[PDB]
Formats: structure tokens, C-alpha cells, sequence
């Protein structure tokens, strides 16, 4: 609205700065001690009330993060707390605000609100229309990014998809349409294969001549995502390449007596892969888009040899499925909405794995370290393998956070084959920080892999343990 | 339930995974010890309802015997030159007296 | 209705005699045949648990009495 | 006529597959 | 069959049929650019649609009253509004649209706000300012998408065409009704056709990087791109999460009195706690059956360490004690003509006695049916509205 | 497990814990219900003798 | 503000993380899965207008 | 080997040093506890030697 | 072949990768007693004919 | 061998499809 | 601060994290006895500021009577065995006549 621009004079505070929320905390914990200290038993007859208000404290069981607080009362011996005692304390609660400015919004039904999440009898409820689809929020009135940026909200969309229990092969189908929708623009145009969404971290369906909906959409994106699908189809995939003439004298020690090489240049997997990996951030008007443009473009017309060193270091580990785990969890509770066995994949994959139920700086020491090179502490030190495995950049995805990835990397990826020692995956006393790493490409393709999460060995590796960590180490020099 | 209710005290594995990190061990040797037992002492389902039904066993030998199921036996029979068969007999040996 | 579209999707995932037995009677890929091989193992693992062998979510009427 | 078990190459005859 | 002839090789790749490839990806993504905007509707107008999509839309969207009566001018010489329905009535209100507007060039059919009224406001006419803040707020409004809608559509046409699926766990097929019995699709085509009617064209605004251009005709009003956008949502979650039909029609009737409202977003503000309240806040009025995680934090209760302990039976006494519902819920339908959706919802909410996943899913499937848009209104009247309200001491300290 | 790995409470008095624990069980009791229909079945079974 | 507003938090801080550690500032989930459980209830506590809440009135004076 | 033996003993002793609560509160104040239960109860003890 | 549908003796390979699995040795060692012999058996199916 | 009658599922090599 | 004002001592805290680079053992070992005590003890520079403190306690013993936190004893006993605590020992052996 034009001529519209004045002043004004108030007594609130500014929306979303960081020290109004730590002192409104303080706030929010010490009325509530005073409520349930002094004002509570100065106010009241009824003496059930009386015994509540004198049984609990803040410490024990009162819960804030902002505004907001949850407040729990807990089971007595004789079952539940008689639930008329709790709206008489309600009313005081209500009372107990009035008299110094505050609106408690107090809620009680049977259920926990808190951090804006929703349960009952324990449930990990989603809130779909939390965040829509087609939904963005613009609070001016500039115009937005240019094209090639549009793919990170469509990610968005299928990520936000991942944590909410849709149905998955709906939900992966119709990400397939939006995935084809948004991929060519005017400038030749431009366009994006089909490769470069699958190193975003977007399942496939049926490839290579496999079996239809193989995958599952827990895999990584990435590198670490590359090996898994890769390592579970790879003796297919070398029957598909000669399949149809793709065949050349020498065998690899990955695909064997298959040209890898030009069966990818031709299908155009190189590319997408490399072209994945370009910033789509039009970095410091429309000559700087015609250079994106065109350095994008380059990657398209460039013809590849091989995959990155990090991936090809990657694809000498083999591993096996010998026999299922132990369940982590009942079938028949209903720990989470929406997932249940007409929801067959997460059904299986957080009964077999689990439920959570329990950087520079850390980078660059860690590459001067496993190089030949708290100062004083890091040098014989390890921490875990989340932490150690952050030299190659690995990380666990955003995906497996709402699951137990601690138990399945300390116990149930082993680094020793079922039958001994095959004297092959031999890491050397030495560098024994190779071990955090293969925890990842063990677990990577028993969380890709649909169904069960399965007890995962290691097999093989093809150029020896000790020259494994050598090709690690000339990425470390190359940086 | 009410035993568990009423019950001052409470079950925490975190005792034995912290006193199992300060263990002398090498990483050259092909089978620890300190990292089976934390494998064995996970049991199938993540219930540990049994030891109070077991403690609520007591009030009732006269229509139940609470006897510890087949499934935790090694595996029809085991060898002493196998360590987590020793793993299974120290479980088996510490639960059979309740 | 749903109430019988998950019973029968639980009946789908769960799925197959006290009697001495009579004559009569490196590398893979991923294949729905190794997908069900490992599914039927952790369904009888979890089966043959002895907390989930008798335990029932509802009272009978001699339960209640 | 099949493929081998180290590095997944695949043959045509049995004898050079040995 | 349309979207089948166009469309052949690629849904076969993205349904498990056939392999996916790289070539038929490019064809098809050499299509994806090549269609017209009233191509997506064409596509629209073939599909059978069963009797269960088929419910009365009201005639009272297309004719809203115009905006002078809405705002006005504030002494200091701002432009606020006058609050009819309570003093949160700010947003944006829905009228007629098209008395505001003169024609792009290339195409006669689309509008935009016109520069004379602009010129007249930057100048100091007392209406222009009120005509163009409206014009504004209404781009920015209808501008709170990813992208245009009928890509979305599109995407839903092409991908929900393939049938039903086959499960390699379950070892069956699914049971999800198709795009016959699809009830906010019926409704987004049959707002489109309304709106343009004999013209052709048939898309009622486009979208554009910088600001929209709006259909020229008398049955187009404000309430539309928003209405659109959130029937899209609700199109696309019927398919994709296996919702109940019988929850989408009460969601999709909701946001019909929501665009017949004297304001959209503001009817939406004051109905965004209908679906829980009715549903959640009122569950397991009988329990006789379930079963429950069984918790404990560790002692040292500041640590919030916590620990699973297997699952046990519910019983009987676990019921819902807390006091009831029934005198409010009841109260905030009848005060907005919703009596029709929330005695609907109270007497299929006390049909569950059990917990178990079916439940539970009614619980996720009911609460997808609240519509996720994003409020807008200016900021001259989000500080107003926020900033001047100030707390009550009813016990201060003595001097 | 529970053998082998058990805490108390770092401030425990057994005492004030267990006249916390116990008390909310024994004021309303309803065991004497039982005994109401102790009789009645022993009444019954030498009616029908 | 932020140059001479400093004891202000830095005391707010002592409260939130020595005194009263009621402040969870990925550990959200356990809390309310015990807190939904059938033996216990739970109150959703949700203060109105937090910004506009505290003013010299009250709250800073003191 | 040498070091399997000597981590063995090692944990050996910590399995039989560890500190829990458990034992003694099988000894102590369990029996209290089932003692203050058992007469209000729906199904009365019955037991056999 | 007349052998075959009579005995009730079934051979299971998995009993020496079984039982050859937990023996102690070194890494730092070039030999793997454990794991020659395994190279040795080569555990297959035509054992039986 | 082109497809199996189960699901709509299209092949080759019927050593793939049996 | 007035007698850090004129002491003529100070810090050196590299000291300990130099005496300890020579220290012989096996890189195939878990424990590690040199650098845990690094981590134990490790200096940052304001570690004059609490020990001048009980140096000016010593002339106030009737008002004033300093003793060691609650904080750097062991947590609940610690074994013997562990490696942690038997350094978590030495501190408090070293500072109590202070
Ligand atoms: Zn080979
Ligand atoms: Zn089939």
C-alpha cells in the first residue's frame, strides 16, 4: 500500500531474535515453581488437590521450550490420578495467571502437545497439512530465484513425504512425476537426467532389468547412497551390459569383462552424476545465469571416464545377507501414525531396526591426523563412528534420524566374515580409522535394501585392506 | 505392573556399557570378549517384563511354574572352546535361581 | 473398511505338527524370493518369543471374572 | 555358460569360464 | 486416453512395468514443456467421474460485492480496514475482482492491475491508494505457491495413471479408488469451467515470476486462487495417503463455505480447530483393547535418559476421563453452519472402542483435512493488530 | 539384565518412599467386595447340597 | 540492544541450564511418549502472547 | 592366545565387581513389598512348599 | 540314488563354517590356520554322490 | 520371455522369469 | 590477583603435554595410559584463578573453611579396574593438602 510508512511506540518485543527466547524460559520455570510452591497451597481447599500440588516440582516433571510448557502427572499405585482433582488445579492455573498478565492457553483431554507434535497413548502423530505441497511462503513482494533452484523444494517436497508415512509407492510414483515435470527450462535447452535426481537421494523403481519396487526411499544421498544400490545389483547390471553388446576383453574387478565406461557415457549415467554435483546456487544479474548456464551445459557435453575417486575407493567392499535380526520392537504396537502393515516398508524397517528410544575444526584435525602427521588429546583418541567417519564427508542422512542407527553400527554390522578371517579384510593396527567408514557402506545397503533390515557381514575386498586406505589417503592429498 | 509401580528402584544397562568401555583389550585379535556380552545382553523383543513376572512367580508355584523357555538354551548344545556358548552359560547359570 | 484392509495385510505378512518326521514329508543379487526368505525368518523369530506366545490384548470372561 | 564368483565376469564356453 | 497416447512408454517405467531408462525420461520431459494451459484442463474434461465426487457447490462464490465499503483511511493518512465479524477480521476480504483491470497485450482474455490507478495513487487520490492496496494484496495472496498449479495437476494426471500397483511384501495388489471417485478434482473442474463459462481458455489466472494476471470476467473474485490451491492439496493427499473419502468430502465442503465466507482466510483462522477438537481431543470415550509402550526416564530426571520396556495390554479403566467436548464443538458448528461436519464427525469418532493401527489412522487421516494455506495480510495492520495489545495487571505491587 | 544392572534413586529414604507409594492404594481398597461374594457363593453351594 | 543487554541473558542462561533444568534446549519424542502413556495424564500449558506478556509492569522492574 | 586370555580375566572381574542394586533389593525390600500386596489382590496366594 | 530316499543322515556344511569361526588368532599374522583349511574343505553339494 | 501374469511385470531371459 | 600480581611464577601448561610425548606403548592397545591423563588434566590457562584462592584461604581458617567440590570426586564409587577413576584418584591426592 503506497503512502503508507510511519512510526510506532510499543511495550512487546521484536518476533524472532535469540536472547528473547532463553530469558522468556526463565520466566516460564521460575512462576511455575512459585505456583507450585507458595500459591498453590495458600489458595485452595479440597485437600486431594492439596496432596497433588505437594507431590511434584518443576524439576520432576514440568517440561518448557518457549511459551509453551507440558506438565505430567504421573500414575500412583492405585492406576490413574482421578482426573476432576486435575481440572480443579486447572482452574487455579487459570486464576494463578490473571493476577500478573498471563493467558494460559492450559489444554487437558488425554493427550501431549508440546514443541507442536501430537500424541496419544504414544503415537508420533504427523500433522500432513503442517506444511503443504504446493504451498510457499513469500513475505515481500521481489521476485524469486531463478530456475535451476526449483529442484530443492521439490526434494523438499518428497523429503517432508518421507517423514509422514504416505504410501510409498503412491508417493515415490507421483515424485516421479514432479521429478520429470521440472526438468527442462528455455535458454538446445536445458535439462537434467534422470541419474542426477537419484544422487539426490530419489529411489528408483525398477532398473536394469531387476525386480519392480526393490529399493527403499531410507537410502542416502550421495556418494554413500552411489555404492549401495550399485553394490546390491551390480552381478545383473554386468549380465544387462552384455545383454546387449557392451562387452570389451578385460575384466574389472567391479562389472567384470563389461565396458562401464561407454555403456554409462551412452546411457548418460556419468553425466548426471557430475551434473548433480553443481551448485545450484546462482552465486554473486542475467549474464551470471548465462554462466551457470553454460557451465552446466559443459558438464552435459563433456564425456566421463569413471565415477569420483571417493565412490570407485567405495566399490571394492563386498558384503552379504546371511540371516535376518532379532526384532527391536512389538508388532503389534502402534508406535507410529500412519505406518502399519498396509504400510509395508517402514513397517518392516522400524520393527527390525527400532525407534530413537533412549565441524570444521572437527574435520580438518581429522584429516591431519589420519594423515602421517585437546591438540594434545586428539592424536591416540577415537570417538565414535559419526564422528570419525566425517573425514570422507559421510554423514548420517536426514532420513534415519527418527531410528536407531547407534545399535545397528556397534553391534550388528560386523567387520569379520561369518566363516573366520579370509585374510583379504585385514585392516592393518594402523589406520584402524578405516573401520568407522566401513560401518556406513555396511549399513547403507541394509537400510536400501526393502524389508527387513538384515544382520550384514563383511565379504570381501578386492585390492586388500591395507591398499584400500591408500586410495583414501590420495583424496586426503588431493583434497 | 504394581511391582513395577510401586518398586523404588529401576533397570539401566548403562552400568554395563559404561563399566565394559574401560576394558584392556587389543584391536589385532580376531574376538572380544567385552563386545559379546554387549551383544548377548539384548534380548529378542526389548521386553524386560520377565523379571518382574518372575518376581510375581512367587505368590504362585501351586497352579505356575515359571521355568525359562527352550529358545534360551545354546542352540542344542554348545562347546567350551566357543565363547559365546561361555556367554550363554553365564546368563543361563545367573537367571535360574529366581 | 480399513479394520479388515489391515487384518488382511497382517495376515498377508504372518503366514506358515508335534509328529516324528517321515521320508514323505559368493555373491547375490536382490530378488523378492531373497526379500520373502528374510521377512518368513524374522516373522518366526519374533513368533517363537515366549512373552508373545501367550500374551492377548483382551480379556476373556473367565479373565474378567 | 554362466558367470564367475570373484569378479562377476561372465563366459560363454565352460572351459575358458574354468 | 489422451494422457495414454501422450504418455505411453513413461508410465509403464514409473509403475513397475517396464525399466526405467534415460531416453524415455528426456521424451517425456520434452513434453512436460509443451503444453498449453488449457491443455491440463482438456485432459480434465475426459474423466468419467462417479456419483460420489457429485456434491452441491454453492452460486454464492462467483458474486461478491465490491471493495469500497471494505477499507478506508485512517487519520495519519493510512489505509486500514473496517472489521465486520470481531477485531481480527483484517485479512483479505473477497470481491469482485474485475472492475480493476485492463487487458495484457499478446492475449486479450488476461488482466492486470491497471497504471492509471497506480499513477493516481503514487499521486495522492484517496481511492486509488484503497484500489491499489487491494489489487496488491491480492497478488501476494494468490502468489503463495511453488509453482503454477497446473504442473501439479498435471503430475497427478500422469502419475495416478497407471492403475493400481503391486505390492513385493504383501504379494497383492492395493485397493485405492482411482480418479473416478475423486471429489476435490470434480470441484477444480467444475470452478474452472464456471468461471470462464462460453469463453474459451478456461485457466482463471496465471502465474508468473513477478505478479499474476487475472481471467477478465464477472464471475472471478479474490477467494479462487486460494480456494484452487488448497483443493489441489487435498487432490493430491486423497491419492497419495489413502485418505477416507468420507473425510475429504467434509474437508473440501469446509473450504466451500470457506471461499462463500465474507472472508476466506479469516473463516479459515476461526475453523482451524475443527478436525482435532472433534476427533482427537475425543478419543476412547469406551476402551477395551490395545497395546501401549511401557516408558520410564531414568532418576536423575534432568538428564531426560529414558529407556523402553516392552509393551503391554491396555485395560478397561484406562478410558478417556478427562471432561467432555460435546457443549463447545457442538457451539463452534452451529455458530458457522458446520453442524452438518461436526455431528459427522462426533458420530464416526465414537465408533473406535479399540487401539490399534485402524485407529490411529482415522486419527491421521482426519487431521490431513485441515487446509494448510499461509495467512496473508499487509504488515501495516499485522503490527496493528499484534503490537497494541498490552498485558492486565489485575494484583500490581504496592508502592 | 536386571540382575546384573539395577540403580536406586541417589536420594532414597525408604520410608518417605514407600508412605508415598503405598498410601493411594489403601484408602480406596475395594477388596471387601470380595469378601461380599465369598459368601454368597459358599451360601450357594450347601443350597444346592 | 545486543552491546548492552548482556548480563540480561547471560544470567537468563545460569537459570536455564544450573538452576532449574526444566528447559530441553531429539529428546522431545520419549518425553511425550511417556507423558501420553494410560497410567499417566499430561496438561499442554501454552502461554498467550509471549511477546506482549512481560513489560515494566511486573516482570522487568523486578 | 595371550591378549583374548588376559581381556578375559579383565572382564571376568568387572562381571563380578560391578555395582548393583539388584541383589539387595531381592534381599531387602522385595519381601516388604510382597508383603504389603498380597492381601489386597483379586486371586489369593496360593502356595505349595 | 537308492541311498538317497532311505537315510536319514543329511550333511550340513554349515557345521565347520560354523565351528571354524571362533578361533582366536592374530591379524598381524600371514597364515590363518582357521581359514586355510576352509580354502581346503571347500564345503559344497555334491559331497553326498 | 517377455512378462509374467502375477503383476504386470516385464523381463527377458526366462531362466529370469521361471 | 594481588598475589598474581607479584608472583613471580607462572602457568607453563605445555609442560605435561611435552612430558608426555615420550611415553612408551602400542598403538594396538584401547586404553591409552599417556593420553588419558591429558584429557583428565587438561590445562586452559585460568588455572591460577582457583588455585591463588585457596593459596589466600590459608589466612581466614575461622570463617572460611575451603574444601574440594562436589563435582570432582568419582560419581558413585569407581572400580579400581577402570583407568579413569585411578587418575580421578591422583587429582584428589595431589590437591587435598592444598
Ligand atoms: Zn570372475
Ligand atoms: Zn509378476
Amino acid at each position: 500500500s503506497p503512502g503508507n510508512d510511519f512510526t510506532h511506540m510499543t511495550t512487546t518485543f521484536p518476533s524472532g531474535s535469540t536472547a528473547t527466547s532463553t530469558e522468556h524460559t526463565a520466566n516460564n520455570s521460575t512462576m511455575m515453581e512459585t505456583f507450585l510452591t507458595v500459591w498453590g497451597p495458600e489458595h485452595t481447599d479440597d485437600p486431594d488437590v492439596l496432596r497433588l500440588m505437594k507431590s511434584l516440582t518443576i524439576q520432576r516433571n514440568y517440561v518448557c521450550q518457549g511459551d509453551d510448557g507440558l506438565m505430567i502427572i504421573d500414575g500412583n499405585t492405585a492406576g490413574k490420578v482421578n482426573s476432576e482433582t486435575i481440572q480443579k488445579m486447572l482452574e487455579l492455573i487459570s486464576k494463578y495467571g490473571e493476577e500478573f498478565g498471563w493467558k494460559y492457553d492450559i489444554a487437558y483431554d488425554g493427550t501431549a502437545e508440546y514443541l507442536k507434535l501430537y500424541f496419544i497413548f504414544g503415537c508420533r502423530i504427523p500433522n500432513l497439512s503442517r506444511h503443504p505441497i504446493v504451498g510457499k511462503e513469500r513475505a515481500n513482494s521481489s521476485a524469486e530465484e531463478p530456475w535451476p533452484a526449483i529442484l530443492d523444494q521439490i526434494m523438499g517436497i518428497f523429503f517432508n513425504g518421507v517423514h509422514d508415512g504416505l504410501q510409498w509407492q503412491r508417493w515415490i510414483r507421483y515424485s516421479w512425476a514432479l521429478c520429470c515435470a521440472f526438468s527442462r527450462q528455455r535458454t538446445g535447452y536445458l535439462q537434467y537426467p534422470m541419474w542426477s535426481f537419484v544422487y539426490w537421494g530419489l529411489p528408483l523403481v525398477k532398473v536394469f532389468g531387476s525386480d519392480p519396487w526393490i529399493f527403499s526411499w531410507y537410502m542416502p544421498t550421495g556418494d554413500l547412497g552411489m555404492y549401495s544400490w550399485i553394490s546390491l545389483i551390480r552381478p545383473l547390471m554386468t549380465r544387462w551390459m552384455v545383454a546387449n553388446g557392451y562387452v570389451t576383453d578385460k575384466c574389472s574387478p567391479v562389472f567384470g569383462n563389461a565396458d562401464y565406461r561407454k555403456c554409462f557415457n551412452e546411457l548418460k549415467l556419468y553425466q548426471g552424476y557430475y551434473m548433480a554435483q553443481l551448485p545450484r546456487n546462482p552465486k554473486k544479474t542475467r549474464e551470471e545465469l548465462a554462466e551457470m548456464d553454460e557451465t552446466l551445459m559443459r558438464a552435459r557435453k563433456h564425456s566421463y571416464s569413471s565415477f569420483s575417486k571417493l565412490l570407485e575407493a567405495y566399490l571394492l567392499v563386498k558384503w552379504r545377507m546371511c540371516e535376518a535380526r532379532e526384532p527391536s520392537v512389538d508388532l503389534r504396537l502402534p508406535l507410529c501414525a500412519g505406518i502399519d502393515p498396509l504400510n509395508s516398508d517402514p513397517f518392516l524397517k522400524m520393527v527390525s531396526v527400532g525407534p530413537m528410544l533412549q565441524n570444521a575444526i572437527d574435520s580438518a584435525l581429522l584429516r591431519l591426523r589420519t594423515l602421517g602427521a585437546l591438540a594434545g588429546k586428539i592424536m591416540l583418541q577415537d570417538v565414535n563412528t559419526v564422528q570419525l567417519a566425517r573425514v570422507v564427508n559421510l554423514a548420517v542422512p536426514d532420513t534415519w534420524m527418527s531410528l536407531d542407527f547407534d545399535t545397528m553400527f556397534k553391534h550388528h554390522v560386523k567387520l569379520l566374515p561369518k566363516d573366520g578371517r579370509h585374510l583379504n579384510t585385514d585392516i592393518p593396527p594402523r589406520m584402524g580409522w578405516l573401520r568407522a567408514i566401513l560401518r556406513f557402506l555396511g549399513a547403507g545397503m541394509a537400510m536400501t535394501a526393502t524389508g527387513v533390515a538384515v544382520d550384514i557381514y563383511l565379504e570381501d575386498i578386492h585390492g586388500g585392506g591395507r591398499s584400500l586406505g591408500q586410495r583414501f589417503m590420495t583424496w586426503m592429498r588431493q583434497e | 505392573v504394581l511391582l513395577q509401580r510401586i518398586s523404588p528402584l529401576q533397570i539401566d544397562p548403562t552400568i554395563i556399557s559404561n563399566t565394559m568401555s574401560t576394558v584392556s583389550e587389543s584391536t589385532t585379535q580376531t574376538l572380544s570378549p567385552a563386545s559379546s556380552i554387549l551383544g548377548k545382553l539384548r534380548p529378542s523383543n526389548s521386553d524386560f517384563s520377565s523379571f518382574r513376572v518372575a518376581l510375581a512367580g512367587w505368590l504362585y508355584n501351586g497352579v505356575v511354574t515359571t521355568v525359562i523357555d527352550d529358545s534360551s538354551y545354546p542352540k542344542d548344545g554348545g562347546s567350551v572352546t566357543s565363547l559365546e556358548n561361555l556367554w550363554d552359560f553365564f546368563i543361563l547359570a545367573l537367571a535360574l535361581p529366581l | 473398511p480399513m479394520s479388515t484392509r489391515i487384518a488382511e495385510a497382517t495376515s498377508a505378512i504372518v503366514s506358515k505338527v508335534g509328529l516324528p518326521p517321515t521320508a514323505s514329508s559368493g555373491n547375490m543379487t536382490l530378488t523378492s524370493s531373497e526379500i520373502q526368505r528374510h521377512i518368513t525368518e524374522f516373522i518366526s523369530s519374533w513368533q517363537n518369543h515366549p512373552i508373545v506366545q501367550v500374551s492377548a490384548d483382551v480379556e476373556n470372561r473367565k479373565t474378567a471374572q | 555358460g554362466y558367470q564367475c564368483h570373484v569378479c562377476s565376469a561372465v563366459l560363454f564356453s565352460p572351459l575358458d569360464l574354468d | 486416453s489422451m494422457i495414454l497416447t501422450q504418455f505411453g512408454p513413461f508410465i509403464e517405467s514409473i509403475s513397475g512395468i517396464t525399466d526405467q531408462s534415460n531416453d524415455v525420461f528426456e521424451n517425456a520431459a520434452k513434453a512436460f514443456s509443451m503444453f498449453t494451459r488449457s491443455d491440463v484442463y482438456k485432459a480434465l474434461d475426459e474423466i468419467p467421474f462417479s456419483e460420489d465426487a457429485m456434491l452441491p457447490i454453492p452460486p454464492t462464490i462467483y458474486t461478491k460485492p465490491s471493495h469500497d465499503s471494505y477499507y478506508y483511511i485512517d487519520a495519519l493518512n493510512r489505509v486500514r480496514r473496517k472489521t465486520y465479524q470481531g477485531p481480527d477480521d483484517v485479512y483479505v476480504p473477497n470481491c469482485s475482482i474485475v472492475e480493476l483491470l485492463e487487458p495484457h497485450e499478446t492475449l486479450t482474455s488476461y488482466g492486470r492491475l491497471s497504471e492509471a490507478i497506480e499513477n493516481r495513487a503514487k499521486d495522492g487520490d484517496s481511492q486509488a491508494r484503497i484500489a491499489t492496496t487491494y489489487g496488491r494484496i491480492a497478488e501476494s495472496q494468490a502468489r503463495q505457491i511453488k509453482a503454477p498449479l497446473e504442473k501439479f495437476v498435471l503430475a497427478l494426471l500422469v502419475a495416478e495413471a497407471g492403475g493400481s500397483l503391486y505390492d513385493p511384501v504383501l504379494q497383492k495388489y492395493d485397493e485405492i479408488p482411482g480418479l473416478s471417485h475423486n471429489c476435490p478434482l470434480w470441484c477444480f473442474r467444475e470452478i474452472c469451467r464456471h468461471i470462464s463459462g462460453p469463453l474459451p481458455d478456461r485457466a482463471p489466472y496465471l502465474y508468473l515470476s513477478a505478479g499474476v494476471f487475472w481471467l477478465m470476467s464477472p464471475r472471478m473474485t479474490s477467494a479462487i486462487p486460494p480456494l484452487l490451491s488448497d483443493l489441489v492439496n487435498l487432490a493430491i493427499l486423497q491419492q497419495t495417503a489413502g485418505l477416507d473419502p468420507s473425510l475429504v468430502r467434509l474437508g473440501v465442503q469446509i473450504c466451500l463455505h470457506a471461499a462463500a465466507s465474507s472472508s476466506y482466510a479469516w473463516f479459515i483462522l476461526k475453523t482451524k480447530s475443527i478436525f482435532p477438537q472433534n476427533t482427537l481431543h475425543s478419543m476412547y470415550e469406551s476402551l477395551e483393547g490395545g497395546y501401549c509402550p511401557n516408558l520410564e526416564w531414568l532418576e536423575p530426571r534432568s538428564d531426560y535418559k529414558f529407556m523402553y520396556m516392552g509393551a503391554m495390554p491396555l485395560s478397561t479403566k484406562y478410558a478417556r476421563s478427562a471432561p467432555s467436548n460435546d457443549k463447545k464443538a457442538r457451539e463452534l458448528g452451529e455458530k458457522y453452519g458446520l453442524s452438518s461436519v461436526v455431528s459427522e464427525l462426533r458420530r464416526r469418532t465414537k465408533t473406535y472402542s479399540k487401539h490399534d493401527f485402524t485407529s490411529v489412522r482415522y486419527i491421521r487421516d482426519a487431521m490431513a483435512c485441515t487446509s494448510g494455506i499461509f495467512l496473508v495480510r499487509t504488515p501495516t495492520e499485522t503490527v496493528l493488530q499484534e503490537y497494541t495489545q498490552s498485558p492486565e495487571i489485575k494484583v500490581p505491587i504496592p508502592q | 539384565v536386571a540382575l546384573l544392572s539395577g540403580k536406586y534413586p541417589p536420594d532414597l529414604v525408604t520410608n518417605v518412599w514407600y508412605a508415598d507409594a503405598i498410601y493411594p492404594m489403601y484408602a480406596d481398597t475395594e477388596v471387601f467386595s470380595n469378601l461380599q461374594r465369598d459368601v454368597i457363593t459358599c451360601e450357594a453351594v450347601q443350597t444346592l447340597v | 540492544q545486543q552491546q548492552v543487554s548482556a548480563p540480561h541473558t547471560l544470567t537468563a542462561d545460569y537459570i536455564n541450564y544450573h538452576m532449574n533444568l526444566s528447559t530441553t534446549s531429539e529428546k522431545v519424542i520419549p518425553l511425550g511418549v511417556y507423558a501420553s502413556s494410560p497410567p499417566n495424564q499430561s496438561i499442554n500449558i501454552d502461554i498467550s502472547a509471549c511477546d506482549a506478556s512481560i513489560t515494566w509492569d511486573f516482570f522487568l522492574s523486578v | 592366545t595371550q591378549s583374548l586370555v588376559s581381556s578375559m580375566r579383565g572382564t571376568l572381574g568387572k562381571l563380578k565387581l560391578i555395582k548393583s542394586m539388584t541383589p539387595m533389593y531381592l534381599q531387602q525390600l522385595a519381601p516388604v513389598e510382597l508383603a504389603v500386596i498380597a492381601p489386597m489382590l483379586p486371586f489369593p496366594p496360593f502356595q505349595v512348599p
